[PDB]
């Protein structure tokens, strides 16, 4: 079985049973928003990250594919001879 | 009974007894054998011993970029 | 008085007993013999040996007291005991202003 | 202040622990750092032992204290025992901490008052604490906005009240160790009465059986004189440069002492 | 939902049934009686009101204990006891 | 003032006004009802402090015993401490920082 | 010297085995029967061990 | 992705708890689940790319405080440590959170559940990627407070808010300590940032060395549950089974070791605070193991195991051997997670009892629960070739490989130590399942054999296994418990291994031990844990299911019976502690506001005056009769006191005398 409840009492996380018929629509929405905030904080690191040693060319090292940095290595270290 | 309109409480007499006697408790203080002792122990004794304490230790030490080869005594 | 006493204290002497033996089958053993000593005291009448009787019976159960006795989930001292307890009042509150 | 904080109206109650008790922190910065150096050294043992005394003997008290208004205002002393300690620190984290800390204090201090002399007395008539427990199940928004306002009385990391703790707290270390040791032991005690305060009134089982009426959580007003004191503490907690940074040149020029390849330039 | 009149009553059934004090299975019923119509002495309720409180994982304090001196009270305490599993 | 009881100690099972901290709603409270309740320090009652501190101290002599015996009987070190050329000075921080073994004293 | 009540410590422990007849004795049998004898409770005591067997030794060749 | 890691699981937490409403109980778990699990294979590229390919990372966002010569920042360094703690901190994060969605099915609060569960992780995260003392301590004290809200969850019951105080006041114990070690760094160094106080650590006083060292070993203590601060996470196992499993077994128990492995190159220089974790983490060991194996309720049983395998790490911090420490410390999570899972699928399967005495059967009725808690405990006691096997045997040689007394010694304690693990270990899996039936019908009762009739569809109960969710984080860690501690070793142990080359841990070459460890110990001492482990696990189930009535003849001899009492009353510290410290401190709280504020103070001051003044205001004003011929004989008077005074040349301090001596008569009425 389940406890009964007070209805008066409105919470912020939900409550007692708490889930409304458009929680599919609400989650898409809020996990869109997390992406997004997510996708900024990613940008931010992959230009204010620091390296002292870069990656060897090839080994797995996927942050090379968008840390400006390596990038920047990568790009210069292709003029040669 | 104080301003605005409270909700029901079952406002039991005994610990309303119980917080009246807090309230007034300081108007049946006594200077007694035990009450003195106790005093004078949390306002003379301890207090002073900090103070004594912290006078003696006073410029005693100091940390900053102390190395090997030296002393954290300054004193 | 006096009879609800020593029935109390024959529960508390077996559960005491499968407290300390975890395995029943040792426990049965162990538990017809204490019923068998609350035989030999049935024909009992004075008052004065009477509570006397009991007054010793409860200082052996402090002797050989459990340090932790099984409480059922539910009893109080339980694991579950008051986990999810409901809201005392049901009603909404009083229309009142603050 | 055992007793007029607590017979005070609610809004005499946030302008005195808030206001009125920095005004004797502010007056040490103008009456005896500039004009009293070498007195202000010398004594400094004997601020530290009264600092040291009451950080002790008021956060026992206070752990005893069963009004709650007056257990809010009894922390108010335990907290000003600090940055008392720090202001005679002759250090510049010292000093900048005290400052803080007393900032912390008047957002801390008003919510924690808005929060038993506001929201549980209005709605009770009472403040005695034996009455309270478990009023989380019917106020989750005021149990929200007390847990919080707690750690910031606590002292907890993220609010500006670690921040002012922390430098105060290592500025009376650096000034005379023992008393800072024993000043230290308020992260022990000041956790331990919030704490206790808060278990008891919004957990400690389900809603206290002395309830007649059910309470209604906190009105728009209330969320939002919490959410906005909660609010300041929480974001200068986290880039507490907004005041400090406004402090440093001026807080300068009551630092009292020399160093030997520093001083005499020529 | 919860527990219900068959399950304890069935459940009690077995449990007297394999109580060997029991004068005869063929006299247990719903509304009977444990000093008369089974013949059970003092310590025996004692320990069919242990072995009752085990079947149903409960505490079953002394001042109810003393009340259920017949099947149908037991199942009546079984009954009002939620936490009975 | 009532006997000074934490109320831990009565009947769980009583048929009280407040289930939850074993009170009946009038009866009179000690003054130390703050500390006295279900929510307060509890009091442990298998053993009284005398014993308890035996009991201590027993389990503490008997650990000493055991060092005692290990001090009588461990092994000599079965290998010559590992040297470094130049004790691995500058890459340890130079004279100023510890320094690895090098032709030094034996142990 | 012996107690008023007649509980000897030292008997209480000679009684602690499985009674020869027991009041009890259909009521808790089910604890020890088919599901639950010694040979069926440790069957599974180590479930792959079997399997592991087998297939190793087929490997070691 | 870097930053990615830290604010990914916050977000999540956000959610779930600040918009539980929105989401629902579905969206909620949806949301936190999926944003852990991401974190979590970020953090496995992590891993990589910072550990396998040496390239630590800094970030840097805004300064936190900035005064004079302390600038602390929001600032994050990942190097081989930070990576190494991030991946049993993520994956168990990842399958608790999923084990949640089917555990607390049932429970009315799943939306707050799952935001602390988000939280944790999010302040276990900030600790161990922050680059400085202080932001540690934000995390150190962000896991404290959601360690609090967890173990409170189920707020009304007593017992659970009894317990959340202690976790949280006892942690705060230890942040005292840290706070002061924080303060020693900032007074000899100017800051609190890793690089500089590793850099300049060879070169400082080494009594200052020692201050810092003692003061954050102390806060280690409280956090990993070391004797002195211990008592809490026993107590903390009140809270839902998936947050012991979670926090108290797994992540944040380890923040002490991890606190003492990130400060190895400033601790390596003091071998004072070395010798004191190499004792703290033997006593540990055996102090937790002797009070398992006297515990009635199997959270108990395995929180007493977390707390000797963290003693075992300690122990292994104090032979400088912090490469050792962190491999037990990944390793053990693993397993250890394990068992708490699956005991929280037996306490489900039987109506949430916990107590062994009504345990039994099972075996047929829990196969895949059985299987994974059997593997999880040959992990635990390091059965050859086990996960545990790898970790845990390599520090007990490794405490023989430094050939010195207390090097010795510690072996033994932690060899006895390591018989107890077995016998608790036997003590759980055999009381569970392989015993016979100690719990009632229902748990048993199948549906197979006929035994109701007309409640036949329904009401039968039999005790079986979970769910997917419930199963599936078993079976992936149990695989983690076979594999793992062989596929990795190299890495963390190898033998000239430099994982560790970005100064992660810090090894002086002084204090190697490992050469000797693998060449000097001899064969004999190596394999005694095994011959101890394979015999008194022989022992001890012989002496159940087979004896029964020797462990019996103990219990019911005094001797025994005092053993018996002893251990499972944990030493009687909680004992001493509530009896001279908890209830001394509420006694001085008492005597103050009775004595003092509300006493003494008040007549030696506000009351005092005011009760003297009323008398003396009114004894004066007695004086004023209006007889006119009286105040004819006081004009007079005083007309002669004052030609008096002045006439014989009267000492001032007569007058006052005089004047004091008047109010004291004043003082007196009638
Ligand atoms: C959590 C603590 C964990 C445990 C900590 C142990 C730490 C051990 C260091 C203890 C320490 C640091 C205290 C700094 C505190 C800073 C702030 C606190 C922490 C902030 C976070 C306190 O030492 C002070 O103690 C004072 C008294 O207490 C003494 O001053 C006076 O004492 C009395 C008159 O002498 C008066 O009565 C008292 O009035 C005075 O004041 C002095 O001894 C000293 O000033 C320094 O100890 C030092 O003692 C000296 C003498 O041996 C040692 O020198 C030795 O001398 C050679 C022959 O002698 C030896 O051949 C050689 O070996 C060595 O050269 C040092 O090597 C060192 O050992
Ligand atoms: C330090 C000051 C605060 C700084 C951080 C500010 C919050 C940042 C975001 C935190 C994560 C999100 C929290 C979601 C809230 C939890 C669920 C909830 O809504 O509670 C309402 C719930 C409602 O729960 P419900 O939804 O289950 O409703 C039914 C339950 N009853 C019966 C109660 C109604 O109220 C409670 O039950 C608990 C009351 C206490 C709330 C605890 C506070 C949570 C936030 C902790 C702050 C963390 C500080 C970090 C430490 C500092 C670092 C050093
Ligand atoms: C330094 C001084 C530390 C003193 C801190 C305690 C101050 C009093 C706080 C009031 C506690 C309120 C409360 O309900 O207590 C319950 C709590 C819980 O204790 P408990 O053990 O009685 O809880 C009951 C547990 N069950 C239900 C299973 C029986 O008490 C405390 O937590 C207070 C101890 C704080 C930590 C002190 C550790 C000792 C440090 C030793 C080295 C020094
Ligand atoms: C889930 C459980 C995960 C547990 C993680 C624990 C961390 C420690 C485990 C240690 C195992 C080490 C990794 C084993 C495989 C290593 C390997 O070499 O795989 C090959 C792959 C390709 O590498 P590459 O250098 O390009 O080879 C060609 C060179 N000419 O190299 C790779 O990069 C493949 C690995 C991809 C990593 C991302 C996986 C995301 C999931
Ligand atoms: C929460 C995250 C808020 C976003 C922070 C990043 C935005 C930014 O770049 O501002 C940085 C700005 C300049 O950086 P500064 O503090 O002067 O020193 C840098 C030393 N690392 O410094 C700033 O102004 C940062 C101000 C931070 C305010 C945070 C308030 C949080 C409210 C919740
Ligand atoms: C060497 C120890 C040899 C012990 C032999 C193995 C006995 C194991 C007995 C056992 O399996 O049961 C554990 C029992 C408590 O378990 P429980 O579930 O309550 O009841 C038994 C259920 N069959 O445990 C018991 O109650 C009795 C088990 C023996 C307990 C005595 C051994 C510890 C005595 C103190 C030694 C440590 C102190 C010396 C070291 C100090 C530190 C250096
Ligand atoms: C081993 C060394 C023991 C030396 C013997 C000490 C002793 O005499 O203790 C006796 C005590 C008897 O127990 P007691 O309850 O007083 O008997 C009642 C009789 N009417 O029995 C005890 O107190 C035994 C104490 C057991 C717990 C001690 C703590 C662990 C010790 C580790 C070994
Ligand atoms: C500052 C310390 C004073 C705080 C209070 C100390 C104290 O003990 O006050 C109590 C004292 C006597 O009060 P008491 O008469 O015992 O109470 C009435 C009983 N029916 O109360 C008194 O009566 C004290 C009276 C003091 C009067 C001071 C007058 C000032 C004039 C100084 C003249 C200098 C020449
Ligand atoms: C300040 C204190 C002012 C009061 C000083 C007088 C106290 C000494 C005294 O006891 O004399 C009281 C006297 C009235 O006489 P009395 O003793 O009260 O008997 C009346 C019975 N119907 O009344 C008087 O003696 C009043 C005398 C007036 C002279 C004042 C002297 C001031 C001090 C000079 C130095
Ligand atoms: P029904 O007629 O069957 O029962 C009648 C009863 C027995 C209830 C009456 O009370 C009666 O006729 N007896 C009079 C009261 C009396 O004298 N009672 C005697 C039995 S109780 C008593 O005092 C003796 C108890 C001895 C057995 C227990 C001793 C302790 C054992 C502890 C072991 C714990 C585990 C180690």
């Amino acid at each position: 079985p389940k406890i009964p409840y007070p209805k008066h009492v409105w919470s912020p996380a939900g409550g007692w049973y708490a889930q409304p018929a458009n929680w599919k629509q609400n989650t898409a929405i809020f996990g869109l928003v997390i992406f997004g905030i997510t996708a900024m904080v990613w940008k931010y690191s992959a230009e204010h990250e620091v390296r002292h040693k870069m990656p060897e060319p090839d080994r797995f090292y996927p942050s090379r594919y968008w840390v400006k940095q390596i990038k920047d290595y990568e790009r210069a270290q292709k003029e040669k001879q | 009974m104080a301003g605005l309109q409270h909700y029901k409480i079952a406002m039991d007499p005994a610990l309303v007894r119980l917080g009246s006697m807090i309230s007034n408790r300081y108007k049946y203080f006594r200077w007694t054998k035990r009450t003195a002792l106790v005093s004078f122990m949390y306002v003379v004794v301890v207090p002073s011993t900090i103070g004594y304490l912290a006078y003696k230790t006073d410029g005693l030490w100091d940390l900053r970029a102390k190395r090997r080869g030296d002393l954290i005594s300054e004193r | 008085s006096n009879r609800q006493a020593a029935l109390s204290l024959y529960r508390r002497a077996l559960k005491l007993a499968l407290d300390w033996t975890v395995h029943r089958n040792l426990w049965r053993g162990q538990a017809l013999y204490i019923r068998s000593l609350f035989e030999k005291n049935r024909n009992v009448t004075d008052p004065r040996l009477q509570r006397a009787l009991l007054k010793e019976t409860e200082k052996l159960l402090e002797k050989w007291k459990h340090p932790d006795p099984y409480c059922p989930p539910t009893a109080p001292g339980g694991s579950k005991y008051e986990r999810n307890l409901p809201v005392p009042n049901l009603e909404p509150p009083p229309p009142l202003k603050f | 202040l055992l007793r007029a904080h607590v017979e005070s109206p609610l809004g005499g109650s946030i302008v005195l622990a808030a206001i009125v008790l920095k005004l004797s922190l502010y007056g040490v910065f103008r009456l005896i750092l500039p004009i009293l150096p070498q007195a202000s050294l010398n004594l400094t043992y004997i601020v530290y032992a009264i600092g040291a005394i009451t950080v002790l003997y008021a956060s026992f008290s206070t752990l005893r204290t069963v009004d709650v208004k007056e257990l809010i205002a009894y922390s108010s002393v335990a907290h000003a025992a600090i940055y008392l300690m720090g202001v005679f620190s002759n250090t510049i984290q010292g000093l900048e901490g005290a400052i803080l800390l007393g900032l912390a204090h008047g957002f801390v201090s008003s919510g924690l008052f808005i929060c038993a002399g506001g929201i549980l007395y209005d709605r009770t008539g009472t403040r005695l604490i034996y009455f309270f427990r478990g009023l989380t199940q019917i106020m989750p928004l005021f149990s929200l906005f007390f847990f919080i306002l707690c750690l910031g009385n606590a002292g907890t990391p993220l609010t500006l009240n670690f921040v002012g703790e922390f430098m105060s707290l290592y500025g009376t270390l650096e000034r005379l160790p023992i008393a800072g040791m024993l000043a230290s032991t308020s992260i022990i005690f000041s956790a331990a009465y919030s704490i206790y305060m808060y278990n008891r009134i919004a957990f400690g089982g389900s809603v206290s059986l002395y309830f007649i009426d059910c309470f209604r959580d906190l009105t728009k007003r209330e969320f939002f004189i919490l959410f906005t004191l909660v609010s300041f503490t929480v974001i200068l907690g986290i880039y507490p440069s907004f005041v400090l940074d406004g402090l440093h040149y001026n807080i300068s020029s009551v630092v009292y002492g020399i160093e030997p390849n520093a001083s005499y330039l020529t | 939902e919860g527990l219900q009149k068959v399950e304890v009553y069935e459940r009690i059934k077995s449990l007297l049934a394999g109580f060997d004090k029991v004068n005869d299975p063929n006299n247990i019923t719903e509304t009977a009686h444990f000093a008369n119509d089974l013949g059970l002495d003092s310590l025996d309720t004692v320990e069919v009101v242990m072995a009752i409180e085990e079947e149903f994982s409960i505490e079953i304090p002394d001042k109810d204990a003393d009340q259920i001196h017949s099947v149908d009270k037991a199942i009546e305490y079984i009954l009002r006891q939620p936490d009975a599993h | 003032n009532p006997p000074r009881i934490k109320r831990q100690f009565r009947d769980p099972h009583a048929d009280w006004w407040d289930k939850q901290e074993r009170r009946n709603f009038g009866e009179p409270v000690h003054e130390d009802h703050d500390i006295l309740g279900m929510f307060s320090p509890y009091e442990y009652t298998w053993i009284t402090p005398g014993k308890g501190l035996f009991q201590i101290g027993l389990f503490i002599a008997s650990f000493l015993g055991l060092c005692y015996v290990v001090k009588l009987t461990y092994p000599d070190r079965v290998s010559y401490p590992r040297e470094f050329e130049g004790g691995l000075e500058r890459e340890l921080g130079g004279a100023g920082a510890v320094r690895a073994f090098l032709c030094l004293d034996d142990e | 010297k012996p107690n008023i009540t007649g509980f000897d410590m030292r008997e209480f422990l000679r009684h602690t085995k499985t009674p020869t007849y027991d009041p009890w004795e259909r009521h808790e049998a089910w604890r020890y029967t088919g599901r639950f004898s010694r040979f069926n409770r440790f069957k599974g005591a180590l479930p792959g061990f079997g399997i592991a067997t087998v297939a190793f030794t087929a490997y070691c060749v | 992705m870097y930053l990615s890691i830290i604010i990914l699981p916050l977000l999540g937490s956000v959610v779930s708890g600040f918009f539980g409403r929105k989401v629902g109980v579905s969206g909620a778990q949806l949301i936190t689940c999926s944003s852990v699990i991401i974190t979590t294979i970020l953090s496995i590229i992590a891993f990589f790319e910072v550990g396998f390919n040496n390239i630590p990372v800094t970030i840097n966002i805004f300064r936190w405080i900035d005064s004079e010569w302390f600038i602390i920042n929001w600032g994050f360094q990942y190097d081989s440590l930070t990576v190494s703690m991030l991946i049993p901190v993520l994956i168990i994060s990842s399958l608790v959170h999923i084990y949640s969605i089917s555990y607390m099915s049932s429970d009315p609060h799943n939306q707050r559940f799952f935001s602390y569960l988000s939280l944790f992780t999010f302040m276990m995260i900030i600790l161990v990627t922050a680059n400085n003392y202080l932001l540690m301590f934000v995390g150190w004290e962000g896991v404290g407070v959601c360690s609090y809200l967890l173990v409170s969850f189920w707020f009304t019951r007593i017992a659970a808010n009894q317990s959340s105080i202690s976790a949280f006041l006892t942690n705060r114990v230890g942040d005292c300590f840290l706070t002061v070690g924080m303060f020693a760094i900032l007074w000899s160094l100017g800051n609190l940032d890793y690089a500089t106080v590793f850099s300049l650590a060879p070169y400082i006083n080494s009594n200052v060395v020692i201050i810092i060292g003692i003061c954050l070993l102390i806060g280690a203590m409280a956090k990993s549950s070391q004797v002195g601060l211990h008592v809490w996470l026993p107590m903390a196992m009140e809270g839902p089974t998936p947050v012991s499993a979670l926090i108290h077994a797994a992540t944040m128990v380890t923040a002490g070791v991890y606190l003492l492995m990130r400060s190895s190159p400033l601790i390596e220089y003091s071998s004072t605070v070395l010798l004191l974790c190499l004792w703290l983490g033997a006593i540990t060991t055996v102090f937790s193991s002797l009070i398992g194996l006297f515990q009635q309720d199997i959270k108990k049983v395995i929180a007493y195991s977390t707390m000797s395998q963290l003693g075992m790490m300690v122990l292994s911090i104090g032979l400088s051997s912090y490469n050792i420490a962190l491999f037990h410390l990944v390793n053990h999570a693993f397993y250890k997670a394990l068992l708490f899972l699956g005991a929280g699928s037996v306490i489900h399967a039987v109506a949430d009892n916990q107590d062994f005495r009504k345990f039994g059967g099972l075996i047929s009725y829990l196969p895949l629960t059985y299987s994974v808690m059997l593997i999880a405990s040959l992990s635990l006691v390091a059965f050859p070739f086990m996960t545990g096997f790898y970790s845990k045997d390599f520090i007990l040689e490794s405490a023989y490989g430094q050939f010195s007394f207390s090097g010795v010694a510690v072996y033994i304690i932690a060899t006895i130590g390591a018989i107890f693990t077995t016998l608790y270990s036997v003590k759980v899996l055999y009381l569970t399942f392989l015993s016979n039936p100690n719990g009632p019908r229902t748990y048993y009762r199948l549906a197979i054999d006929n035994f109701f009739s007309a409640q036949a569809i329904k009401s039968y109960k039999p005790a079986h296994e979970g769910d997917f969710f419930l199963t599936l984080p078993l079976v992936i860690l149990a695989l983690f418990s076979i594999f793992f501690g062989f596929i990795t070793k190299d890495i963390f142990i190898g033998l000239g291994s430099n994982f560790f080359v970005d100064n992660s841990l810090f090894i002086h070459p002084i204090h190697e031990i490992m050469i000797d460890t693998e060449f000097a110990v001899p064969v004999l001492f190596k394999l005694l844990p095994f011959i101890f482990t394979i015999s008194f696990s022989v022992i001890a189930l012989t002496l159940s299911e087979l004896l029964s009535e020797l462990v019996i003849y103990f219990k019911f001899s005094r001797f025994g019976y005092n053993i018996f009492g002893f251990f499972n009353q944990r030493f009687l510290i909680e004992f001493f502690y509530n009896k001279y410290i908890t209830n001394l401190i509420l006694n001085l709280g008492g005597q103050i506001t009775k004595i003092l504020d509300k006493g003494s103070i008040e007549l030696f001051g506000p009351y005092g005056l005011e009760r003297g003044l009323v008398k003396l205001s009114k004894n004066i004003s007695s004086l004023s009769t209006s007889h006119v011929t009286t105040y004819a004989l006081y004009i007079l008077v005083g007309f002669i006191l004052y030609l008096i005074y002045n006439n014989l040349l009267l000492d001032y301090s007569y007058l006052l005398l005089i004047i004091i001596l008047l109010l004291l008569l004043m003082m007196i009425g009638e």
